[PDB]
DNA sequence: TGCGAAATTCCATGACA
DNA sequence: ATTGTCATGGAATTTCGCA
DNA sequence: TGCGAAATTCCATGACA
DNA sequence: ATTGTCATGGAATTTCGCA
């Protein structure tokens, strides 16, 4: 078996609904498997099209071998697949109501949503103009397991934004009791 | 002047005047016999207005200024009262072209790294498509990998949003632009100082500084033109193809596409190169940064035999940017203060101002 | 193709591939190890759709296309594949850029005497000055000597207007011109005929065939703007001052103003030359014939490295005029059929019309 | 004393008022003295006004030392004078009611005055499109006293509209009972 | 039969939409 | 069936003035 | 140890408003 | 305070296959 290598796979799934912020509800999660590198992009739902709309800029950029996901309805449409047939991307399911990735990618995939509701709490509202830089944070992360960002891994360089800052990540005694009072 | 040629007259020898003529007095003229005829001696009081009437007749340069007044005169060092005159008629040093060329272009190092700097421009307006009309383009000086964004306008509001996007990915140390009205607005430099990139502006009206992005806008139109083929011009959802095309396209002399310069293999794309598939990730990018450095790198090509170099002190015109029907193509002359490198320079202007301009743009004035 | 492979694959030897490989099967694919890796052989009925797909990714040329194939797959002879498809792609030929230079320049011989031959021009539109907006321009081939007239059209109507005023002079033989509306007309091609006058045509968007009167243009619009500097651009008052102060104008090489070739005497205008003053005209007349045969004349320019030439039968592509926005430069092929010298030739367009046209708007189709 | 050379002397003089042809009304008649060349200008006054615009016009091709006239009153204006003295041209007057130029110029004036008077029987009115083809005709016609056209004299060249037709110049019976039918 | 400087010639540069 | 040109000012070369 | 041909490299040309 | 670039296809040069 040859080694694991960026564009090899990567995991898709989405996250929401969100409080709406620039007419935005969703959030379409990408993450590189081998490198852990993440792209996130913003949907109005959790659809075939949006996931389309989306992909089509990602593999504009980049385009993996095998795309993962769970069996939502958006990556199980015929339409999704055959977007992939077209782009020679064969795509994989994990069994329903049990979700598999990888211990690296299960790790990010919590990280992104925690990060994502320590900074929703306060600006329920801002996440659209704040997706940047939780992508350059996540991105700019050091790995326990590896010696290295995901930064480092996809492009083989040191980063400008390195964040030596790593965070609390949790919520603050504030945090917790205005997040209780926010949906109540 | 009278003085001299009173001198002159009574057989008396003055300098300059060869004493083998015979100089004479006619029609209350002094002449002389010259092999080409018998010309008039004006006093030296007299001679700057000669040079000026032959001269504005229709504001001929040295040759043809002298030929006119040999007609009639003959006095020592002609040409040198010829071309003080020339060094001081302002309508033919902001009009006349100029005759010397700049030195060899500067052929820059290449950016070690992806992100060190990258180089931006709008191209447009192109036909309508969707309701865009321009595309900023946006290439890593390193690998050239190239990012292409649609925008209604090339405007510091688009160039931000579109940003905005890219940075996502990475953010770059430098980012290197022309001086469009979009990336000089203080609303672009606060954005830029807000996340730390340093923005870096060519010398005005020169866009081979921005050569990289320049080359790349050639490739995006020459791609979307073969595409485009037979069909109207809707050019928008083609972009992103586009994009991928030159991205994985090899350059000849690289040997190298730009992503794999970015990412040191190929990703799902068709002609997809193997031959790392049985390295580790870490001997990969370990192969990669060795290739990034072995990179061919153009030198300066021979000067032209008539090439100008900028000296400090010296007198030098700024081309007229856009110059209006009728009027001229060079600016008033003004003095380099610094020679930044053998191809720019900073110049003090007469108003006086700061001005850090190419060569390309200058003409050294003539006659001193 | 499965024929060739099969007789391969039992160790039987076929012309083009080295015996000294190991071919073999694998996946229901035949393969070679090549020293840069192992590649796969695909049969002869497959090879042309891999370098359609490969070019077209892109729209690549030979290096880059074969870098892509050379990827995955390994053939006898694959840039001979390469090219067969590169000079297929009418994409490719209408869009790409030359990189052959045209041979260099004629320069023709001076006509012989004044009037001989007239070379005209519109400049403009100018700024409008008395309502007035372009100058026609007519310069004597063999003196230099100008005529201007100012015009609120580049019309046959204003033309007609202005040459019966300047033929009552004398007549030309022959009148030179680019092929802008007003010197096509067939108005203008029967006031031509009705005074025995030959029209001549430059090919189409060539102003150096009219070199003569377009270098003139430049001076003119030159002496008007030094003229006009710190007034406002009011130059049709000018006009008649320009033409006087060209016409008296010394060129440098020639040491003649073309009023001298012309009339071999200066009239009254300042520093008037007066060298033969004691010839009688018949003297005079005699030593103009003689100048005009004796001026400098400017001899073809070595070839540049990389230039072409012309040759019957050739496919050859001309340039498109006034290429729209994202469309080919180029027109699809066509067959020099007569090579009129090595400047100029004769071409059969596909539609196939007649058109005589400059070797400078055509390069020879790429890849035959 | 030096030979004779063209733009040594002009001689000018008005023909009119004539038949209106465009509007025009007079003929101003710059004869070269040396040379015998001619150049014919349409006027529509003989003014000093339309004299120095017509005058302009010549002048800006080549310029004389010396105009010769009588004593027109346009010729004898300070307005003219000025003009004379911005350009260097020395002015020369013929004394009152004696005419004198040269037999040169003097045949000349003859002959554009009857080449004139010939063309316009017939067609009074077309003499303005017709003023090209006269001095055409003047300058290409044959000086029995040197070997020579003004044409040849002034440029050195034989010309490309030879007038080897020298013409009648005079008048045949019916030009002559229907120009005496013309002022009836 | 040779020197220093002035004169003339040479010629790349650039602009004619 | 048509086709580059030529003013410009530093540099290079030639000529001039004198011995 | 050298041949003929294929492969690769060289590099002037031209276009990025 | 900044700075030309690089796809292209014939030609030139080098390497390959075989002896
Ligand atoms: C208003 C700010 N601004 C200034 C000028 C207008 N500009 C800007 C551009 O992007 C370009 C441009 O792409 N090209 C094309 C070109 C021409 C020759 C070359 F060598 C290369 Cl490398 C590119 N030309 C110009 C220009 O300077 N024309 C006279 C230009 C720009 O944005
Ligand atoms: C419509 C008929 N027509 C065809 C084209 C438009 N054209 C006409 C002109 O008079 C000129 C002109 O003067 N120049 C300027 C120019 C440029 C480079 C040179 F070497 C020289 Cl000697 C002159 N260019 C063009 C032209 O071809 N531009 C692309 C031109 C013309 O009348
Ligand atoms: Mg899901
Ligand atoms: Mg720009
Ligand atoms: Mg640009
Ligand atoms: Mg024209
Ligand atoms: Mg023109
Ligand atoms: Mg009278
Ligand atoms: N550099
Ligand atoms: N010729
Ligand atoms: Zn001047
Ligand atoms: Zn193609």
């Amino acid at each position: 078996d040859r080694p694991q290598k960026p564009f090899d796979k990567f995991f898709i799934d989405y996250i929401g609904p969100l409080p709406p912020s620039q007419g935005y509800l969703y959030v379409l999660v990408v993450v590189d498997g081998m490198t852990g590198f993440t792209w996130l992009y913003p949907t109005k739902a959790p659809s075939t099209s949006a996931t389309v709309k989306s992909l089509n800029v990602l593999t504009s950029i980049a385009i993996p071998k095998v795309i993962h996901s769970d069996q939502g309805a958006a990556f199980t449409s015929s339409t999704f697949a055959e977007w992939a047939k077209e782009r020679g991307i064969h795509l994989e399911f994990s069994t329903p109501y049990h979700p598999q990735s990888s211990g690296k990618v299960e790790r990010k995939n919590s990280d992104i949503k925690r990060l994502l509701t320590k900074l929703l709490v306060g600006r329920p509202t801002k996440w659209y103009d704040l997706l940047p830089v939780v992508q350059l944070a996540l991105n700019n992360t050091y790995s326990p397991v590896l010696k290295y960002t995901p930064h480092q891994l996809l492009f083989g360089i040191d980063s400008n934004t390195p964040f030596a800052n790593q965070d609390t990540l949790d919520l603050t005694r504030e945090e917790e009791l205005s997040l209780l009072q926010e949906i109540r | 002047l009278d003085a001299e040629l009173d001198q002159l007259l009574q057989g008396h020898y003055i300098k300059g005047y060869p004493k083998q003529y015979t100089y004479f007095l006619e029609d209350g003229k002094v002449k002389v016999s010259r092999p080409e005829g018998v010309k008039i001696i004006p006093p030296q009081s007299d001679r700057q207005k000669i040079v000026l009437q032959a001269h504005n007749l229709a504001h001929t340069g040295r040759e043809a200024t002298l030929l006119k007044i040999a007609n009639l005169y003959w006095w020592p060092n002609m040409r040198k009262d010829v071309v003080k005159q020339l060094g001081r008629c302002q309508q033919c040093l902001i009009t006349n072209a100029s005759n010397k060329a700049s030195g060899p272009i500067l052929r820059p190092d290449r950016p070690q790294k992806p992100f060190d700097k990258f180089f931006i421009d709008y191209i447009g307006p192109l036909p309508p498509s969707q309701g865009y009309l321009y595309v900023l383009v946006v290439v890593d000086g390193m690998t050239g990998f190239t990012w292409l964004y649609p925008t209604k306008a090339p405007s510091t509001s688009a160039t931000v949003k579109s940003l905005n996007v890219l940075t996502s990915i990475a953010i770059p140390k430098v980012i290197h632009s022309d001086q469009g009205a979009a990336f000089t607005s203080s609303t672009f430099a606060e954005w830029a100082k807000e996340r730390g990139i340093h923005l870096e502006f060519s010398t005005p009206y020169h866009p081979q500084s921005s050569g990289k992005v320049e080359r790349k806008n050639s490739d995006i139109k020459r791609l979307l033109t073969k595409l485009l083929v037979g069909r109207p011009t809707k050019w928008y959802d083609l972009l992103p193809v586009v994009q991928l095309a030159l991205n994985n396209t090899y350059s000849p002399v690289l040997k190298y596409t730009p992503h794999q310069l970015l990412f040191g293999i190929d990703s799902n794309t068709p002609f997809a190169n193997q031959d790392t598939l049985d390295l580790t990730r870490e001997e990969e990018l370990s192969l990669l940064q060795e290739i990034r450095t072995s990179l061919y790198h153009p030198s300066t090509p021979p000067a032209s035999s008539r090439s100008w170099s900028p000296v400090v002190g010296q007198l030098v015109q700024e081309r007229v940017a856009r110059p209006a029907s009728l009027r001229p193509r060079w600016h008033k002359p003004s003095t380099v203060l610094k020679v930044l490198n053998p191809r720019t320079v900073v110049i003090l202007d007469h108003l006086g101002n700061n001005r850090t301009v190419s060569i390309d743009n200058l003409k050294p004035t003539s006659h001193q």
